[PDB]
DNA sequence: ATCTTAGGGTTAGGGTTAGGGTTAGGGTTAGGGTTAGGGTTAGGGTTAGGGTTAGGGTTAGGGTTAGGGTTAGGGTTAGGGTTAGGGTTAGGGTTAGGGTTAGGGTTAGGGTTAGGGTTAGGGTTAGGGTTAGGGTTAGGGTGAT
DNA sequence: ATCACCCTAACCCTAACCCTAACCCTAACCCTAACCCTAACCCTAACCCTAACCCTAACCCTAACCCTAACCCTAACCCTAACCCTAACCCTAACCCTAACCCTAACCCTAACCCTAACCCTAACCCTAACCCTAACCCTAAGAT
């Protein structure tokens, strides 16, 4: 009823191990250790760029809540289609 | 035959496909046969899915097509994979592929 | 005691031959929740929404290793580097 | 509350065609239904430009038939072109 | 022989304002056509899709104004959406 | 005309008919074409804007294509928007890579 | 006549490109890779020729073409 | 005479700061035609279609060379080689 | 190259979750009457294409030279693989509660329907500035004493 | 560097041709008008998302030895770069032929719209079979003796 607790730093709980799994079933065998912080940063944008769409969509339709549709949508914009979620 | 579908040897609504089409905003007017021929495109390319899919998964052992065997099937097909080639499917993996020079000497 | 290489080329093979989501999804969806809250406050992600979300990110990201892996491949090398993600996504048109 | 369309209906009968046998999850009834309406607007997308381009007020068959040859790959389209002619010429008949 | 339709007349107006001591190329007008043409089908397309997401059955400049910033990069949509929102409101007072 | 009572040298009652005449939707607001053609009338502005200084630039009045191709890549935004489309005529932005210089 | 896109005209476009050494392989690489490019326009600006009954393909449907491509061209009265 | 990769980096220069195209119109419009008698018999060319169709090639190469050069360069080289191409080609999603 | 050892592949039936069969029901597709406007014939204007002539000269092409890039191979650190253990929070099924989406009822103004009125801009013509093209020049590095 | 070597930009010359200023009339936009319904408002339902409790063992993180991929020099090789001069061929410059595109004139017939109509198909429910899970099971091949 009364407080939202302060969101922080979240980039971190995609943690190594992770980004060491997506690593392999790109068939990936050597992962240098820059990489995972270069991929946190990528990851970022990624989700910067499709979450922004989504909110704008949901915006748009007067709502407070990004529905499954409003990411779908907003994933067909960036040119990156999903397939079962809806529409 | 009642129904527009069985009229033209179709399982896929031939009166939905129509409706949508005018309900969608592409034209003035909608032809038709129209209706007809992608309600029969639609069929003929869910067919040829289904057809690949069922395979990946008697493959698998499996009596249930779940979207790994969609994307088996898809990524399999060069068609298919073109056709579907800026497409995610969700809860469908990767083809397993290691590349030559990451294997051992 | 396996050599480097051997439990690197089990895990390709465990994880290409499978299907389940490989972050956690409790950091994942607080990590959602951090980046939204930054466009628009006082917002609610539908629990779809939020796999949506991401089912498309992995996809994207792995996508994107099979790419900085031929990269690092053309260069004779079989690490990955920052400099291979940066040329995958140049050539990509995400510069 | 509100009425959800779907094609599922027709995606199980297509389905019992081609493997009587073969089942389906409803995550891959979902990828299916994806595929469907993903499809659908690529070719009625592609022949509501074709009518526009060439000055015509209607999508006929024929637009359908050329948005399917610059929207499927090689050995599709002409399958589907071929499917699609027939269930049309059937059509005509009854 | 049938009626070309063109931008050119708003090109050579909106030129003058911006640099009054500068022409325009036959090609370059061509270029800017095109860019005029290409923009506004963007932006149009993608109010047709809002407002059927919507279940409505009108593109409103409210339809325009979240095409743009979905379509326009980052403070050209912020000069746009001002631009644009200036323009309406100032329709609005004179009759 | 509805163009002057919106301070606008963009067509608005063109804008208007487009809309309808294309396919977009049953009904067009009565402000979509104003908001749509000072979109359009912004953005002819912003191009031309860059387009006349890089003219100014190569000393000359008229501005050619490759003008506006100069004005495009060297924006960021311009460069975003208009990224996977090609102008005839404009040619590419003069750069050669740093280790391909004389040692 | 894929030939007659000669070596010293490959040549200008890798300048432009910003390439300072051409291995003599690419000369054959860059026919191949101009024909798909070549075949896949023209094969869909005649699909839109074809669709419109004509004989001649115009300007616009190679600008349609082009698009459905996603190599938008600007200048053509597109 | 000029050292190896120096009338290269001249040349680079005077065609980057250019638009003129860099293939005759002839030798282009006889593969064009080549190529569309394969697809249609009894076809005729709009002049500014073939044109339209020569500024879209020579733009993709250009930009293809660009990608193709940074291929180069990573692998630690000044040359372009078909593996470059390639790479350049199957990263931009036209080869699988 | 023999021999131990830890990997996934497998089998088992436990045992749960799920899909597909099933009911009845609510809305959508189908029917068949009238409607008008896109489209389709018709002829027949006419634009725009390919055909085939010609004269250099711009440009392509073989074959001269050495330059230095690609490549190989060997040796050098040191970087990321792999092991273990102690946390360390992710994930499980809980529980309640109200902010939020939204059926579904009611009214009104926005928008389309019409046309006939002015008015903007397409289509043309044409004189004259801006670019073009050819020369000799200062300007600035290139390759080698 | 210091010396000659090329070349391309820099100016000022004069010419070709296309901007863009021009006129006129066509067709498009605009202000009369009734007229219907989409969207706005207001409600409440009702789900559903948020946060709240609970325990845990899955999974992470942190540092430890060192295996080996990364990157260094260098040395061998020839790939292609620059330079040239014979020569094919692309390029404007120029003409007519007439197939192909498309004007717009008559007239038919398709796709629209309409209400009542029945029939699919959405959804809500229920069991049993696919598949999920963890018990050992041998096989296999990793990698030291
Ligand atoms: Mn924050
Ligand atoms: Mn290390
Ligand atoms: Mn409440
Ligand atoms: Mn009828």
């Amino acid at each position: 009823k009364r407080h939202r607790k302060v969101l922080r730093d979240n980039i971190q709980g995609i943690t190594k191990p992770a980004i060491r799994r997506l690593a392999r079933r790109g068939g990936v065998k050597r992962i240098s250790g820059l990489i995972y912080e270069e991929t946190r940063g990528v990851l970022k944008v990624f989700l910067e760029n499709v979450i922004r769409d989504a909110v704008t969509y949901t915006e748009h339709a007067k709502r407070k809540t990004v529905t499954a549709m409003d990411v779908v949508y907003a994933l067909k914009r960036q040119g990156r289609t999903l397939y079962g979620f809806g529409g | 035959a009642k129904t527009r579908s069985s009229r033209a040897g179709l399982q896929f609504p031939v009166g939905r496909v129509h409706r949508l089409l005018r309900k969608g905003n592409y034209s003035e007017r909608v032809g038709a046969g129209a209706p007809v021929y992608l309600a029969a495109v639609l069929e003929y390319l869910t067919a040829e899915i289904l057809e690949l899919a069922g395979n990946a998964a008697r493959d698998n052992k499996k009596t249930r097509i779940i979207p790994r065997h969609l994307q088996l099937a898809i990524r399999n097909d060069e068609e298919l994979n073109k056709l579907l080639g800026r497409v995610t499917i969700a809860q469908g993996g990767v083809l397993p592929n290691i590349q030559a020079v990451l294997l051992p000497k | 005691r396996y050599r480097p290489g051997t439990v690197a080329l089990r895990e390709i093979r465990r994880y290409q031959k499978s299907t389940e989501l490989l972050i956690r999804k409790l950091p994942f969806q607080r990590l959602v929740r951090e980046i939204a809250q930054d466009f628009k406050t006082d917002l609610r992600f539908q629990s779809s929404a939020v796999m949506a979300l991401q089912e498309a990110c992995e996809a994207y990201l792995v996508g994107l290793f099979e790419d900085t892996n031929l990269c690092a491949i053309h260069a004779k090398r079989v690490t990955i580097m920052p400099k291979d993600i940066q040329l995958a996504r140049r050539i990509r048109g995400e510069r | 509350r509100s009425r959800k369309e779907s094609y599922s209906v027709y995606v199980y009968k297509v389905l019992k065609q081609v493997h009587p046998d073969t089942g389906i999850s409803s995550k891959a009834m979902g990828i299916m239904n994806s595929f469907v309406n993903d499809i659908f607007e690529r070719i009625a997308g592609e022949a509501s430009r074709l009518a526009h381009y060439n000055k015509r007020s209607t999508i006929t068959s024929r637009e359908i038939q050329t948005a399917v040859r610059l929207l499927l790959p090689g050995e599709l389209a002409k399958h589907a072109v071929s499917e699609g002619t027939k269930a049309v010429t059937k059509y005509t008949s009854a």
